[PDB]
């Protein structure tokens, strides 16, 4: 099945300035972008660790 | 806001900002003690930052106060955006003057064509990336119901409306959400959500705070 950790981050419609990390592929590593506020896809987490245990690796 | 002016020190003194450790949404000062913000803003430790210009330097007017309730509308849905409304009660009450004012609520639902302020400390750029330092302002038109609608197919609620410019260029944005849109100095929306920003033929939605009078009444007062 398609890893969600190898999909680009997702900002969504929702217009807050929400500080989330994403798994960058690309890099290897947990990043930080900008999250709308809802319909959050699976490459979206609250902190380092969680991105790190969820998609470490990918 | 993409396309909006530099409102001015304290010229917005129902604007609040939402902070968890940085600046992540808007709201607006009803009371002492209430703050009408967006559903999708709810966050935990909240911080209300009142009297704020610029958002990254301590300027002198500014009151931090710790939200204690953060009230999301029971019936929002965060799938379809429907009832994108939060209300945050002031841990201690905010000290009213010039520079920190509440914003009345509506009596009635404002026309499409009437001119509204629309404000906050989002992104000032349609592509790419630009967060402003002082608060960020843009005069903008309430859109027709068929507009919004034809703008955003099956996705308009009737607790919903656009505003805004179809031709682009102008438009709130990501660090908006939970901010005002007033018109005739009434809080007649909320940002909430859109195609991107400043994108032609797609305006901003905001949540329609004339249909929450009621709501916003009592749970204020059995809070
Ligand atoms: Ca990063
Ligand atoms: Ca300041
Ligand atoms: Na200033």
């Amino acid at each position: 099945r398609p890893d969600f950790c190898l999909e680009p981050p997702y900002t969504g419609p929702c217009k807050a300035r929400i500080i989330r990390y994403f798994y960058n592929a690309k890099a290897g590593l947990c990043q930080t972008f900008v999250y709308g506020g809802s319909r959050a896809k699976r490459n979206n987490f609250k902190s380092a660790e969680d991105c790190m245990r969820t998609c470490g690796g990918a | 806001i993409v396309g909006g002016y530099t409102c001015g020190a304290n010229t917005v003194p129902y604007q609040v900002s939402l902070n968890s450790g940085y600046h992540f949404c808007g709201g607006s000062l009803i009371n002492s003690q209430w703050v009408v913000s967006a559903a999708h803003c709810y966050k935990s430790g909240i911080q209300v930052r009142l009297g704020e210009d610029n958002i990254n330097v301590v300027e002198g007017n500014e009151q931090f106060i710790s939200a204690s309730k953060s009230i999301v509308h029971p019936s929002y849905n965060s799938n379809t955006l429907n009832n994108d409304i939060m209300l945050i009660k002031l841990k201690s009450a905010a000290s009213l003057x010039s520079r920190v004012a509440s914003i009345s609520l509506p009596t009635s639902c404002a026309s499409a064509g009437t001119q509204c302020l629309i404000s906050g400390w989002g992104n000032t750029k349609s592509s790419g990336t630009s967060y402003p330092d002082v608060l960020k302002c843009l005069k903008a038109p309430i859109l027709s119901d068929s507009s919004c609608k034809s703008a955003y197919p099956g996705q308009i609620t009737s607790n919903m409306f656009c505003a805004g410019y179809l031709e682009g260029g102008k438009d709130s944005c990501q660090g908006d959400s939970g901010g005002p849109v007033v018109c005739s100095g009434k809080l007649q929306g909320i940002v909430s959500w859109g195609s991107g920003c400043a994108q032609k033929n797609k305006p901003g939605v905001y949540t329609k705070v004339c249909n929450y009078v009621s709501w916003i009444k009592q749970t204020i007062a059995s809070n």
